[PDB]
């Protein structure tokens, strides 16, 4: 039985009229046969009497007025649990990897309330990434959020691939990747890098691609969140990778402009900060489990001041700043050690040894940035003999916090290295204190632990 | 809990006290639902600002009384509402509970307790959208509020009934400075209120744990509208907090209120305004966004004894009431001249500007002298602090400009070499740890040490250890003087001599 | 929906009907036009961009049972403005206005079963005391009430249904 | 720790009380639906009018 | 404390199954003006657990 | 006898419906019983069919639809004359001090046309203020406008009090102080400082402060001006202080947005240069008396090109700048003689 | 759905007789007044740019000859 | 986006299934070079923002370089390709890294160029090397190089 | 049209248009009254089609040639205003005058860093 009839189609926006007794509530999923294909609609607004205003999830071509609309009395609801792991799904929880049906046991609706402040679990357990610079300069705890800010081409996506691999075959916990506004080339590269690196079996992939209607791109973050929340309920410490928040805000802007809402400060939607809060407030640790998260944030035209990066800053606990200058020098990952920060970087939670090592690295690099122009104008032979040592030690630090990734091998051929936090602190604390003043600078470039530095110098 | 008779007697009392008769009520139908706004048909006797009761024990606020429909904003989850549901008109313009009984409890914008600890015990209700005391009903601000921070209490004194804007870029210690002011209010007559607008729930959880840990919670009301709650709750929160504070103000007591991110209230009001098709203004914020912040902050006032005597119908005679507001504003890259910042700066009586490049350099709290002022000023300050602190602000500003010059001038005059040392020591002295509030006597004697040169040998380094050891020494021996200073705040040539004797004995006989 | 566009026309029609002592005829005339407005073929014609004048003539023709004052003027004025689809509401508004001037209220009562005609006459005289109008009760037999009655008098409602008491008790718990 | 255990005791007591409320009011609904007569319905209406 | 309150609730739930029989009749008799019909118990016990 | 019905309430905007023939005129004042308190509405537009759109001179909360509205046949009227000296009033001419009641003999409407061309004084004259810096570097034309640009702490209030004193003692005029859109704290302390200096007996105060609905902040300046005009008709020289005219402009912008008119050059109302000229044209010398005006001015973002400063400077005859540097030198009044200007 | 300056008693006049043009084309009635702009009903004889004479001794300039009303200043 | 996401490289199984045999082993490809015009070099516009967000890289052509004579006026370092060496012959991939580092050093040391003979010879050798690379990239139209 | 007639006779013709910008401006003045939603800076939605429908038919053909010089006013000296920006694509030689050079008194005030030719 179907009871609605289509009364308008304007682009991706469809209006459906129902009998006055049966009007679908907001966010209900309607269903219609777009020819032989099956199209679902999400109810955005109940406007006027018996009419309903909706966004088409599939493409709107081929719809005609008077088609019958069946209302599924549930929101869009998706399969969850172990069954998802190593599949690719779209926003509707339909497979796109052609490996047949998902074989589900349970379905959850994608819209749900966030935890209350009483259910939260105060925690300070630091994660141990395989990356020297991130472990040292920007530590973050379970349930925290990390933002990889930077321009285009700086390495956000490959940094997230490295994190997925390191937190999938060193610590064996599950992971979920929600590619909102994905590029199909990059999504296929991701699928093949994870299938080749044997980690595919511990990652659950959701893709909303760039060539899909706006609301289809918008909902995907909620689909990935809903899978991470199923895994959390089981007691796991899940990790959720959001491939770009900027494209989530752009999808929200597009959807809001289609519905004809009055636009805001920079043409963004009025609900910008409430959409960001409804997304980021569900990502929290709780007394039963936790969702940690890392989010790539593209900063358009290189300013942290426009509404999207400005509004996401309020939610992050750690911010990594990537720079194309450092990348063009040939140092990867291209993290700027001076501008990346964390709320958890204080002696009380990381210990005085880690805090002192980090502050000393930053001080050495700042002093080197000061000396650089005196070196340029006067020349190095004029510097004082303790400054001629700060220079060399800063230059070796600046080499040592580069690192070869397991996933960057296809770019460089060299094998990747995983570095424990203990080895990172030991290496930097040794370098700053002069234990390695006898090694060349290139002995530290693209090495793992300091043992590889001494062994490379011995080979060099 | 084995006594299931407790459950049966609870249910039996509920059944027994159930009132069987019914009464007339006025009813309308939901015609439209979208984005948090509903249109209601009917309710001929709805009045603007009324509370309309929806099915599910939640409310909407009638904002638009159009000729044939009522446009209301839902306070809570709207998405389960549908066309055809029926709503009832309460006879009430927007209320909130008030009184001592909710002092020390966590509640949301509607005064419902989100604390889990049961229901409130208020006395009566207060209208949320009230009107401030008139020109003749106020009094001059001339009593101190101590924030427990050496930098603020010396350079930027706050008075009871003042409005001081905590303004600065993201992540520069705004929330920390506000909650440390609240924690300092413990063991003063001042009752504290913290209104969190748009905050993530983990921040609120941490804030409440730190309030109870340091024992300040029994003094303070916490009003919560988290980042995920409907914009109507975020927009209308500070007015609920202001009413709960004004209850104490009107009874001749002192209150202090912190509005966390008024800039987020302005964003929530912009959203709720645009969703009602109201014309926009300079940055899409509605036209009356100034009259949003103004009519809130003007309620923070000190009221004279005749006003409180007439309001309380003669039950209190000598008291003067006050409410002190510390709104927080977040700037972007320090552009003070933005729209909402320069409005709130045109409303308040001062600003505590927090500078990000001082905060990253470890100068915490990162108050920026010069650009930060209190226009109430020394009238609020206690006499000993007014005497000791007179120079510190200008000395610091000129030290900062001189130390900016210094980088280009090595081998510089030995006269400025001393100003540029003494400024660098005073700037090193005024930072302090996260949750450590400091009493007026402790700050006073540390500032006396800094101003009367007792640093100049220890000017080397370890001035933090010197400061801690000095406090512990004075706390061991001369506590009767710390008592006199804390009780009177007075300053005399006799007290000057006593403080000389204290530092002379400390420098000669102790270590750091 | 077009309550707001129908208000002026209903007020004008009524305020004219009392200048010419024919409210009762105007009501049935508007009811006739409101029925012609609903036909499937006429509703296709009204959507069509004919010139207002010829569309009005194409509407006069299907209703000859109409005064010179009523059809040939009101329908033409509404056609010039393209308001003809508002007729079903111009009717209801008209009725309401009448009930206002005649000091009448169409109180509705709802019950699980028929009332004793002593209960119902008591209801009439009591509502006529609650209000200040001649009431005109009409009953409905709705089983979900199970016992008691709902009295709806416009936006005012008095609920004595056992289901209402049950669900209220459910929320006292 | 004891204050948190007290919060969990409150939660469990309220959950039990809610379940028994829901079951008892549905039971009262089916009792009243079966256990009715016109003399009681007239008496109810006569109290309303 | 978790194990203590769990067994305390498990013990309570059985007795509340007795109490709900009484409370459903209480909730019915409270809201109709002539009291509810005796020996209708078969439908209440069908609801009861 | 009330004759209108409230038909809409949207924020501070209220629509009321009258019989087709009894429609109020444009600036007439209506009133309503908002519970116990009476509320005054100032009409702004006449819409079709007897509907009239007005703005509330008070809190709009609590208004039902269908309330009875009474049509007063005249604009807002305020007391004038000697009776108002030393008092404090709001827009509606009601005492907001607590000294009781104003024994005025006469009431004037706040809206009227500026002096006619043949009525202006065919002469030009200076106003001896008695202050060396002002009299030398920036003389005052009798009937001119003067801008005050200083900040805070510079002694602005003492300058205003000295002017209020001198215009009364040495000359024989009075003064009106209209505080529009400014802090309540400053008006309270200003009242206390004027009564502690025996000048309160010579100045009449009107206040619409920041905590007031838009219409009050809009019309308070016209209330002050129409009292200054009643002093003028008596043959005196009057001083009118406007504590911030930029807030008069900004409240006109808010009311314009509420009425739904299209935004002008920088979002300001389309009627900006008219709303400004309608005020500033009544402050003129006449061949019966004169009103001189001292207006504190605020420049948004320190931009002398913004439409509000650009419109205000068209009217100012003189410009006095107050500087903190001159005050740090211990020189009072802290008038900067290099930037202070007069035409 | 919005009104277009057709109101109850003008509709009633059209109800009395549709061809109200049997009355003078020389005159009309003010229908609204807002910020110096005026809307007039009638004036079938009006031509754009014409001086329209108001009560008292005042003039308005006919800027718009719309379907049913004249807009003037 | 739904225009540009149609430019794709397609694996051999898609080609073999689409053509129903008759082609095997081969991969299909379509390469898209959209062109965008910016008003006074502002990238913050609407359509430039969308297309810069969609594509795999950008070639930024600047008028300040074109006027100086650097033609084609590609602005390196502000211009990105996210494909990198994977789309290069191994000889080009080998030789390009020193060009990238030489121009990155030149861009860092560019500021001092207005005061060249205040500088040290060590940095001077980098500054005048980066100028020679920039001069070497210049190339005449319609002369493709193998 | 007169230039096109002389072109079709096989002649070669000079066409001078003394301010083409006024054509688009008169279209902007009319555009709002025709009930068309305004565009980027006020201009009619059809600015580029209105301009191209005129500009594309002023061209040389195999039967005759039209050589043309157009003055193109740029409002408020803003070379990025939609009307100049959309005019630039049509021409073959663009000479850009600038007020700065004229203030020097250097007439002809051509900017040689902005003028170009095919
Ligand atoms: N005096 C201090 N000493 C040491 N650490 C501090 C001090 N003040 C603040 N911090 C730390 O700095 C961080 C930021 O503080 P806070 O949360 O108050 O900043 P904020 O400006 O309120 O943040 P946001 O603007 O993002 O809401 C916190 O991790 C806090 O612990
Ligand atoms: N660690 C690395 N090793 C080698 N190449 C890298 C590394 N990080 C980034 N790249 C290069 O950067 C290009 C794109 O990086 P990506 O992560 O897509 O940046 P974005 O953050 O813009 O998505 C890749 O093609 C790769 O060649
Ligand atoms: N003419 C004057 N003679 C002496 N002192 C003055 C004079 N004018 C101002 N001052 C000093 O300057 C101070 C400025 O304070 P105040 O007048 O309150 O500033 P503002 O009125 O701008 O807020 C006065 O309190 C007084 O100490
Ligand atoms: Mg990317
Ligand atoms: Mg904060």
């Amino acid at each position: 039985m179907a009871t609605g009839k289509i009364v308008q189609v304007i682009g991706a926006v469809v209006d459906v009229e129902f009998p006055q007794d049966a009007v679908p509530r907001v966010y209900d999923a309607l269903e219609v046969q777009n020819g032989n294909e099956r199209l679902v609609l999400e109810v955005q607004q109940q406007l006027g009497g018996g009419i309903v205003r909706t966004i088409a999830m599939g493409s709107s071509d081929g719809l005609r007025r008077g088609l019958d609309v069946k209302d599924l009395e549930h929101p869009i609801e998706v399969p969850v649990g172990k069954a998802t792991l190593g599949r690719i799904m779209n926003v509707l929880g339909e497979p796109v990897d052609m490996k047949g049906e998902i074989g589900e046991e349970e379905r959850w609706a994608i819209h749900r309330a966030a935890p209350s402040y009483e259910e939260l679990s105060n925690s300070q357990e630091l994660l141990e990434t395989g990356i020297k610079v991130i472990d040292l300069m920007a530590p973050f705890a379970k349930g925290g959020k990390v933002g990889l800010f930077g321009g285009a081409g700086v390495g956000k996506t490959v940094n997230m691939m490295e994190l997925i691999r390191n937190i999938a075959i060193e610590h064996s916990g599950y992971s979920v990747f929600a590619g909102v506004g994905e590029r199909t080339r990059e999504g296929n590269d991701f699928y093949h890098e994870m299938t080749d690196s044997n980690v595919i079996d511990k990652v659950s992939l959701v893709y909303g691609q760039m060539n899909e209607p706006p609301g289809n791109r918008l909902r995907v973050a909620l689909t990935g969140l809903t899978m991470a929340e199923k895994f959390r309920d089981e007691g796991r410490d899940v990790l959720l990778f959001v491939d770009n928040i900027y494209r989530y805000t752009l999808a929200g802007t597009e959807v809001s402009a289609l519905l004809g809402r009055m636009p805001s400060a920079v043409g963004y939607q009025p609900t910008l900060a409430e959409e960001m809060g409804v997304l980021q407030e569900r990502i929290t640790s709780t007394k039963t489990g936790s969702i940690t998260s890392v989010q790539a944030v593209y900063v358009p035209a290189d300013d942290l001041t426009d509404p999207s990066p400005a509004t996401t800053f309020a939610h992050l606990d750690a911010t990594v700043v990537l720079s194309r200058q450092i990348a063009s020098l040939g140092i990867y990952p291209a993290v700027d050690p001076l501008d990346s920060t964390s709320r958890q970087l204080d002696p009380l939670v990381v210990g005085q040894e880690h805090y002192d090592t980090a502050r000393g690295v930053q001080s050495i690099l700042q002093r080197y940035q000061e000396l650089k122009d005196i070196i340029a104008i006067l020349g190095m032979d004029e510097l004082s003999e303790e400054d001629k040592l700060v220079v060399a030690r800063a230059r070796k630090i600046q080499r040592f916090l580069s690192q070869p990734f397991f996933v960057a091998e296809v770019f460089t051929g060299s094998p990747g290295k995983y570095v424990s936090l203990k080895d990172t602190i030991r290496g930097f604390k040794g370098i700053m204190e002069g234990e390695y003043d006898h090694l060349p600078e290139q002995a530290f470039y693209m090495v793992g632990s300091i043992e590889e530095a001494v062994e490379k110098a011995k080979k060099l | 809990q084995l006594n299931s008779t407790e459950i049966s007697e609870l249910i039996k009392q509920r059944i027994a006290q159930f009132n069987v008769v019914s009464e007339a009520h006025n009813e309308g139908t939901i015609v439209s639902v979208s984005d948090g706004v509903i249109r209601i048909h009917g309710l001929a006797d709805a009045m603007q600002g009324e509370m309309i009761s929806l099915p599910g024990n939640r409310y909407a606020i009638a904002l638009n009384l159009e000729r044939d429909s009522v446009g209301a904003v839902v306070m809570g989850p709207y998405a389960d509402l549908a066309e055809g549901m029926k709503v009832k008109a309460t006879g009430r313009i927007l209320e909130v509970p008030v009184g001592r009984g909710l002092l020390g409890r966590v509640v949301n914008t509607l005064g419902a307790p989100i604390d889990g600890k049961g229901p409130l015990d208020h006395d009566g209700f207060s209208a949320v959208e009230a009107i401030a005391p008139g020109v003749i009903e106020r009094q001059s601000v001339d009593q101190p509020v101590q924030t427990g921070y050496k930098a603020v209490d010396s350079m930027i004194p706050i008075g009871r009934g003042q409005r001081e804007l905590i303004i600065g870029d993201r992540q520069t210690g705004k929330t920390a400075l506000a909650i440390d002011a609240i924690i300092n209010q413990r063991d003063s007559g001042i009752k504290a209120i913290y209104v969190a607008i748009g905050q993530k729930a983990s921040t609120i959880s941490n804030v409440v744990r730190k309030l109870e840990e340091h024992g300040a919670l029994a003094n303070t009301i916490v009003v919560v509208a988290t980042a995920s709650e409907s914009a109507a709750l975020q927009y209308l929160a500070p007015y609920a907090g202001a009413a709960m504070g004004e209850y104490f103000r009107d009874r001749g007591e002192d209150a202090l209120i912190i509005y966390d991110d008024l800039s987020k209230q302005a964003v929530a009001y912009r959203q709720i305004s645009l969703l009602l098709r109201r014309p926009p203004g300079r940055e899409a914020f509605p036209g009356d966004v100034f009259y949003l912040h103004s009519r809130l902050l003007e309620r923070a006032a000190r009221v004279n004894a005749e006003y409180v005597e007439a309001f309380t119908k003669g039950e209190v005679k000598g008291k003067t009431g006050s409410l002190t507001a510390l709104p927080i504003i977040e700037t972007q890259a320090g552009d003070v001249s933005a729209f909402v910042p320069t409005n709130v700066i045109s409303i308040t009586d001062g600003q505590i500007f927090l500078e990000t490049n001082l905060f990253n350099a470890g100068i915490r709290p990162a108050v920026n002298p010069g650009i930060s002022v209190s226009r109430v000023g020394g009238a609020a300050q206690t006499k000993i602090m007014k005497k000791l602190s007179g120079g510190i602000r200008t000395a610091l500003a000129q030290y900062r400009e001189l130390a900016a010059f210094s980088q280009f001038a090595s081998d510089l005059d030995d006269a400025t070499r001393k100003q540029l040392d003494h400024g660098q020591k005073v700037t090193e002295l005024l930072k302090q740890k996260q949750y450590a509030p400091m009493s007026v006597a402790q700050q006073s004697l540390v500032l006396f040490a800094a101003e009367r040169g007792y640093l100049a040998d220890v000017e080397l380094s370890k001035i933090g250890s010197f400061e801690a050891a000095l406090l512990a020494y004075v706390d061991r021996d001369h506590a009767p003087l710390m008592q006199e200073i804390n009780q009177t705040g007075g300053y005399n040539d006799e007290i000057e001599g006593k403080l000389k004797g204290i530092l002379d004995s400390f420098k000669a006989t102790q270590s750091w | 929906e077009f309550i707001t566009v129908a208000r002026p026309y209903a007020k004008a029609a009524f305020d004219f009907a009392v200048e010419h002592q024919s409210v009762e005829r105007w009501q049935d005339m508007l009811a006739f036009a409101a029925e012609v407005t609903k036909n499937e073929q006429m509703a296709e014609l009204l959507s069509g961009a004919l010139a207002p004048e010829t569309l009005a003539e194409s509407f006069i023709a299907v209703a000859g049972e109409q005064l010179d004052e009523n059809g040939q003027n009101l329908i033409r004025v509404m056609a010039e403005n393209g308001r003809l689809n508002a007729l079903p509401d111009v009717l209801e508004q008209f009725i309401h206005l009448r009930a206002v001037s005649e000091a009448t209220a169409e109180v509705d009562v709802i019950s699980a079963a028929a009332l004793s005609e002593q209960q119902l006459a008591k209801i009439s005289a009591a509502m006529e005391k609650r209000l200040s109008r001649k009431v005109k009760l009409n009953a409905k037999i709705d089983k979900s009430v199970m016992a008691g009655v709902i009295i709806r008098a416009g936006d005012m409602v008095i609920d004595g249904s056992v289901r209402g008491r049950l669900e209220r008790l459910a929320d006292v718990l | 720790a004891q204050a948190e255990i007290e919060a969990e005791r409150k939660r469990a007591r309220e959950e039990l009380r809610k379940q028994v409320a829901i079951l008892a009011v549905a039971g009262a609904e089916k009792i009243i639906e079966r256990s009715v007569d016109e003399a009681a319905n007239s008496d109810i209406v006569d109290k309303l009018v």
